RNA sequence: CCUUCCCGCUGGGGAGGAGGCACUCUGGGGGGACCGCCGGCGAUAAGCCGGAGGAAGGAGCGGGCGACGGUAGGUCAGUAUGCCCCGAAACCCCCGGGCUACACGCGCGCUACAAUGGGCGGGACAAUGGGAUCCGACCCCGAAAGGGGAAGGGAAUCCCCUAAACCCGCCCCCAGUUCGGAUCGCGGGCUGCAACUCGCCCGCGUGAAGCUGGAAUCCCUAGUACCCGCGUGUCAUCAUCGCGCGG
């Protein structure tokens, strides 16, 4: 027994029944590597499928994806480390993320940067050309 | 004893072969062991510019090339030698060094 | 599989054909069949050397150049 | 492979691979068998050494000229399976080794089927694979008609290989079957005379439309 | 019967299961993160990895003598994807190298020659030697035309 | 202690084979034949030996160095350096001739070497050349 | 020959010293291949073909040297040079920007659209060239990029330099996927006087089109093409480029 065909993880966010790591990168923020890296930490089998997850074992993921520093993830391994109001080095998840994303954007248009009006003219912003191949 | 490197290099094999041949006749005037000219790699410095000022046409090269032959010979020191092989002409377009192993 | 296809012996290479130069006309002699030794005149595709065999599907076509 | 024994698989005898005979082999083709070679050589691997000659092709072995055109990459400037298929990086062009293995799994598996020599069934499938006729247009006094004609053996065996090949290369992309595997079934195929197989097929249609040209 | 006698891989995976049952040979507190140069993409998939490198490290002391962690690195780097970009190849990471031998030093297995790298000790050989004439018997089952050597 | 050496050469790949009375190992670089990876190499190697017969081959004992380009062309110059010690070492032209019309190059090397590569694309070949 | 270390089945393997140039290699001088021999075709000639033998077989293979002359072809933006002009500005130097802008059309290419594969871990095998404020082994630090110290090396002595394609095992099993890596966010570094405009590298994260491509068109005849990577030139740092190297 103990099989679902489906499995929420961080939220419901639901995730199909491969092996879990992969299950994980279904997540936003969440890739193969740092995927692998939470798994090792919680002492889950990454190769493991996700029916057979238990419901304190994605309890225990999900801590982590809450406060992965502090499980023992290092701080070079993050999706936002020295953020921008609190020196905490800290990992963000879909929503959050998405979040993060659009204030850092627009607090560069609020100054009016460069990179913020390149973002909010959708226009290239890291050295590219743009004459011959970026056509949209 | 102590031998003697030579080590002496052209761009001409038949100044090379005179030195040389100075050396083998003057130490088999003497009786001095001599090691042979061991030939060394020689070296190729290549240039490959494009023969064209223009920019334009078809793109073509020159491939200009400059060789530099090297032998050593190792005979052993003695004054006697050594003041002789000092006195030799050493012709223009080549140089030599005369090391010392001791 | 191999069909009522009557062999034949290259006998004589003659001059190349083909509007691409790929055919080669020659002469042949029937090895087996009723014939059994009428040569005859065919534009074979492809490499040949004398002592090769082709196989024909018939033998009443006989195609002529020089 | 996860045997041990097939991975360090060490030959006594002089069999092709050391692992099949060719003395039992037989070619019923009279216009292909000066054309076929069967000789005992361990290593079907020549070095190109033949093709700066005409008839080197003669002298070379017969499963190299099948691992030669296995070494593939597709098709390039034409559409079989009406596809190109153009891999470019993902080919098998100057990968002798992995064309070999290729060929030497397709061979374990119709001989794990079969029951036969493997190297008697692909003479049988290039022979019942090698058309006789084609047709090609010819000039005459200046106007142009495509008639027909006979292939030359060499030519025929040239056809019959590289359209195994292709076969089993139009089987094997982008689906989940093997090369090894479209290989085989290719070979048993056109042994059979099915026309499944793409190289019977393509056979039977050159010599009908040579058969309507004359 | 020696290294050379045995082929690489099954010696390199056995010699790391041995290599566990050694104390010195536990994996740093980095190891379950990172991988194992730039030119990879991926985090090592397995958990006993750090076994099966120092493994690999011991047996090329073994071949190649004094030997260091530069020539390490340009064995164990390899091709990167460069995106869009065509391929190179990039030399591995020093520190998980570094560990190993220094943790096979801890062992006994490699000592250190001030100039010129690291080099198999008489017990690091002994170790290698017997775990190679173990598996040569285990497939000298199999082919006797090795049995031979 | 007759030990005889030979040498073989295969694009940039010398081999230097050295044979004697023994057992009939052989070895490269100080590997066994029996367990050299690509079923291809060993097979190149070992065709002179299958060939010539276990008869010779369970007497004699070679060790090859070979110091090259490629795995094949390793092979290559292996086979060649065992072929010519073999018959160096039994002086039997029956053998020289088997080995001669199985594979002429198995004792006379393989001359060929790569083209030097010229202007247009150089980097592909001397004659691959750019798209117009 | 000496000394030493391992397996152990007591048979075999490696390492360092003299040993000597054997083998390889290097580089000077010679030789060798000439349709020379046999046969055939062409005319019996010129010569072509097949074969033998040979390392090499048909100008051996590959390059360099580009005739007289034309092309008002390109280059006075490399130098040289006539005329015209600027001539205290159209001369010289400095700061900053730009040449890097982008609704679009075109050329040449890189990466892909997966299993004739992707990832992970293990196992292998090169050559060409280059090195003074330059290569940098070796040690230590660091997750990486990188940082500190530093032997030797002005070059067959040292280094760049244990290549990749390939192989073995394990996951993935035909799907916008464990394919693909556009883009973008955060952080960490190197070069430089300066990295915003506008550099290169690393790590986490994101996860774009694209599921083989009409008409039409390009390159190539043997160690060639295709595939694989490397070197060097440019270079303070920058290589999807050029010239080359081998597999
Ligand atoms: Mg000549
Ligand atoms: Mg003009
Ligand atoms: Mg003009
Ligand atoms: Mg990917
Ligand atoms: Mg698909
Ligand atoms: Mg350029």
């Amino acid at each position: 027994d103990e099989f679902r065909h489906i499995v929420r993880i961080a939220g419901v966010d639901l995730n199909g029944n491969k092996q879990l790591r992969w299950a994980l990168t279904g997540i936003r923020g969440i890739g193969i590597n740092f995927a692998t890296m939470v798994l090792r930490v919680a002492g889950i089998d990454p190769y493991m499928k996700t029916g057979y997850l238990t419901n304190e074992q994605i309890k225990k993921i999900e801590e982590i994806l809450e406060d992965p520093v502090a499980h023992g993830i290092p701080a070079w391994a993050v999706n936002r480390p020295k953020d921008y109001e609190t020196g905490k080095d800290m990992h963000l998840i879909t929503a959050k993320l998405v979040m993060a994303w659009r204030e850092d954007v627009n607090r560069l248009r609020r100054v009016r940067a460069y990179r913020g009006i390149r973002h909010e003219l959708g226009l290239p912003l890291r050295g590219q050309r743009t004459r011959s191949n970026f056509r949209h | 004893m102590q031998k003697a490197r030579i080590k002496l290099a052209s761009t001409d094999i038949k100044a090379l072969n005179e030195v040389t041949d100075q050396i083998r006749q003057i130490a088999e005037r003497t009786g001095v062991r001599m090691s042979g000219p061991i030939p060394l790699p020689t070296k190729r410095i290549r240039i490959t510019t494009r023969k064209s000022p223009d920019g334009e046409g078809t793109a073509t090269f020159d491939k200009f090339e400059l060789r530099v032959h090297k032998r050593l010979v190792d005979i052993e020191a003695d004054e006697r030698a050594m003041r002789q092989i000092m006195r030799i002409r050493v012709p223009e377009d080549v140089t030599i060094e005369i090391e010392l192993i001791s | 599989m191999s069909d009522e296809g009557y062999p034949a012996e290259v006998i004589e290479i003659v001059a190349r054909t083909g509007v691409t130069g790929g055919v080669t006309q020659v002469k042949v002699r029937i090895l087996e069949g009723r014939d059994k030794g009428r040569v005859i005149r065919r534009n074979v595709k492809g490499p040949v050397r004398v002592g090769d065999i082709v196989i024909l599907r018939e033998t009443e076509r006989e195609a002529r150049e020089i | 492979a996860k045997a041990l024994t097939e991975r360090f698989y060490q030959p006594k005898e002089l069999k092709v691979m050391g692992r099949w005979s060719v003395e039992d082999v037989t070619v019923n083709d009279p216009s292909l068998r000066p054309y076929i070679n069967l000789e005992a050589r361990l290593l079907p691997h020549s070095h190109g050494r033949h093709a700066k000659k005409a008839f080197g092709k003669a002298n070379v072995h017969i499963v190299e000229r099948l691992i030669n055109k296995v070494m593939r990459s597709g098709a390039s400037s034409h559409k079989a399976g009406g596809h190109f298929m153009r891999r470019e990086h993902r080919s098998l062009m100057s990968k002798k080794m992995k064309a070999y293995e290729v060929v030497k799994e397709a061979f374990m598996i119709i001989e794990r089927r079969t029951k036969q020599n493997p190297i008697q069934v692909l003479v049988r499938a290039i022979e019942n694979s090698a058309p006789r006729e084609d047709t090609t247009t010819i000039a005459f006094g200046g106007i142009r008609y495509h008639m027909a004609v006979d292939v030359s053996p060499l030519r025929r065996l040239d056809i019959a290989l590289k359209n195994i090949a292709l076969g089993a290369s139009a089987k094997c992309y982008r689906n989940k079957t093997s090369y090894a595997q479209a290989l085989a079934e290719e070979i048993i195929a056109a042994a059979n005379a099915d026309p499944k197989s793409f190289a019977y097929s393509r056979k039977e249609e050159i010599e009908r439309i040579a058969q309507s040209s004359r | 019967a020696t290294v050379y006698d045995v082929p690489g891989d099954l010696l390199v995976e056995r010699t790391a299961k041995a290599l566990k049952e050694v104390e010195a040979i536990k994996p740093p507190e980095w190891a379950p993160f990172v991988k194992t140069g730039r030119h990879k993409e991926r985090i090592p998939e397995q958990e006993d990895w750090w076994y099966y490198r120092v493994a690999s490290i011991f047996r090329k002391i073994y071949i190649d003598g004094p030997v260091g962690i530069e020539r390490l690195r340009t064995w164990y780097g390899g091709r990167k994807n460069r995106g869009h970009a065509p391929e190179h190849f990039y030399k591995a990471g020093g520190s998980i190298i570094r560990k190993a031998l220094q943790q096979l030093e801890a062992a006994g297995f490699v000592q250190k020659v001030p100039g010129e790298g690291r080099i198999v000790t008489p017990q690091g050989q002994s170790f290698l030697d017997r775990i190679a004439t173990e598996l040569k018997k285990e497939l000298e089952e199999q082919l006797p035309e090795l049995k031979k050597y | 202690m007759k030990v005889i050496q030979t040498a073989g050469k295969r694009k940039t790949a010398i081999a230097r084979a050295t044979i004697r009375e023994g057992k009939g190992r052989v070895r490269i670089n100080h590997r066994p034949v029996e367990i050299i990876e690509p079923e291809i190499a060993r097979f190149t190697i070992m065709e002179p030996l299958v060939l010539a017969g276990e008869e010779i081959v369970k007497g004699v004992d070679i060790d090859v160095k070979v110091e090259g380009g490629g795995f094949m062309g390793q092979a290559e110059a292996a086979r060649v350096a065992i072929a010519r010690a073999l018959v160096e070492w039994t002086n039997d032209m029956n053998l020289k001739e088997k080995f001669m019309k199985y594979d002429r190059t198995m004792l006379v090397g393989d001359s060929r070497r790569t083209e030097p590569h010229k202007p247009n694309r150089s980097t592909k070949g001397p004659r691959a050349k750019r798209q117009k």
